[PDB]
């Protein structure tokens, strides 16, 4: 039995939750059990919780959103303080959202910027044609370049983490799936203002799960956005949600969504 | 090119045509029927339906030619094979009973195993940006490492430190060293495998 505790740190929109969902295999602390290895993912908010999580870290995964031209060129000072206080813990660099780049050769330069030209205690020796606030971190053990959305190279990180192991309610699920679909389909703050209340949750005559949920919103514009043109959007949501529930409960699900204004 | 685009390369394999029609899958049958409508290029001088044909030895011989002198290169290749054979026979005769079971006397087996023992798995490919040609480790394709084994053997045998020792004698000695995982070519493979382990910073660039 081998165990690893991996703390994911990074900028707020670095995709930490995205990588956690892909690596866990489900869109959900996380636990991954494979053969004799157990990996405990600690997903922390972006920059007290990161520090408290890193207190119990066997490994650190430092995320950089390479598509963000503003922050891709440097690590945040708070993050650098965090590794410095916990320099004993091994750290790995993950460059996320590589798919968003026109020019992949860009990552080359960023590596030199982000690792300060040093990795795993080794130097880079690179000649050229002819011929203080820290910005990077020189104690990275390894570097990975991946895209969270497309699952690109995520498996390599999974195997690496596995090898690094050292000696050692249904209604809520339905609401979470509906919230996921609302977030995916609705714009701006609308999905954050939708209140869900269950109207019906029963077993139909044919053994299916009859679900009737009420989506309550404070504004009529939110109602219009939820319903969408000719009721398409909501219908799509319901349909997709039902499919996911059909997989989760392993039974037929008849889900009906209704939109009402908060009085 | 003097051949039009519609011309296709010939297939010299002889046992290929002797497969019974019964075995032929629908896809292979369709391929065979398609081949009848195409033009086929004239078979080049070289490969033949012979049972002694060896494409690896042919490629090694081609890599040894200088200035189109194929007769000399083939002469050197056959001399090297005969030298390896005679050396193995000498070592077999002088060996005791239980060591005669582990002495190889087929020169083709020795040549193929010697080249296989020198193949590198990983190499470095430079990539251009910023004025700095970035050296990233890369898993070499099979064809690439097959070429590199042969090139390293030939360049090792062409060294000027070996004064007046004829090419067949140098080449047979190097081949028999590489057969036993010894010599400078094996060290050249090792000094690439360690020098690519020394640069595993850029080990995940998968778009060379």
């Amino acid at each position: 039995s081998r165990v690893l505790r991996v703390v994911l740190l990074g900028a707020p929109n670095a995709g930490k939750s995205t990588l956690s969902n892909q690596l866990l295999g489900r869109k959900v602390l996380g636990v991954i059990t494979e053969k004799e290895t157990q990996v405990i993912l600690l997903d922390t908010p972006g920059i007290e919780d990161p520090w408290k999580s890193m207190e119990s870290a066997d490994l650190v995964v430092v995320l950089v959103d390479v598509s963000d031209k503003w922050t891709r060129n440097q690590l945040s000072p708070q993050l650098l303080r965090c590794l410095t206080k916990y320099s004993q813990i091994p750290s790995v660099l993950v460059m996320n959202k590589v798919d968003c780049l026109k020019q992949k050769s860009v990552l080359l330069e960023l590596t030199a910027a982000l690792t300060e030209g040093v990795v795993n205690g080794k130097k880079l020796k690179m000649r050229q044609a002819f011929h203080p606030q820290r910005i990077g971190w020189p104690h990275f053990k390894e570097i990975f370049m991946l895209s969270a959305l497309s699952q690109e190279d995520v498996k390599t990180l999974k195997q690496y983490l596995l090898t690094q192991a050292q000696p050692g309610t249904p209604e809520e699920i339905c609401a979470n799936i509906i919230r996921e679909k609302l977030l995916e389909h609705l714009p701006q703050e609308v999905p954050y203002n939708v209140q869900q209340k269950t109207a019906v949750w029963e077993e139909g005559p044919g053994g299916e799960l009859v679900i009737q949920q009420k989506l309550l919103v404070p504004k009529e514009s939110y109602v219009k956005l939820l319903i969408g043109p000719k009721g398409h959007v909501i219908s799509q949501i319901a349909q997709e949600a039902g499919h996911d529930l059909m997989d989760i409960f392993l039974c037929d699900v008849d889900i009906r969504l209704s939109v009402k204004l908060l009085k | 090119s003097r051949y039009s685009p519609e011309f296709k390369d010939p297939l010299i394999d002889k046992e290929y045509y002797r497969k019974p029609v019964e075995e032929l899958t629908e896809e292979e049958k369709y391929v065979r029927e398609l081949k009848k409508t195409q033009l086929i290029k004239a078979a080049p001088a070289g490969k033949t339906s012979s049972v002694f044909e060896d494409p690896v030895i042919s490629k090694f011989t081609n890599m040894m030619m200088i200035g189109g002198n194929k007769v000399l290169a083939r002469s050197l290749m056959i001399q090297t094979l005969e030298a390896v054979k005679r050396k193995q026979f000498e070592k077999y005769h002088a060996a005791s009973a239980e060591e005669q079971a582990t002495i190889e006397r087929n020169p083709y087996t020795i040549f193929h195993q010697a080249l296989k023992n020198c193949e590198p798995m990983i190499g470095l490919v430079p990539i251009l940006k910023g004025g700095r040609f970035y050296q990233v480790p890369v898993p070499l394709p099979d064809r690439r490492r097959r070429f590199l084994a042969m090139k390293w053997m030939i360049t090792e045998c062409r060294d000027k430190k070996h004064q007046r020792t004829l090419m067949p004698e140098k080449l047979s000695h190097k081949l028999l060293e590489a057969f036993h995982n010894q010599g400078p070519v094996i060290k050249r493979k090792h000094d690439l495998h360690k020098m690519a382990e020394a640069n595993r910073a850029l080990a995940h660039y998968r778009w060379w």
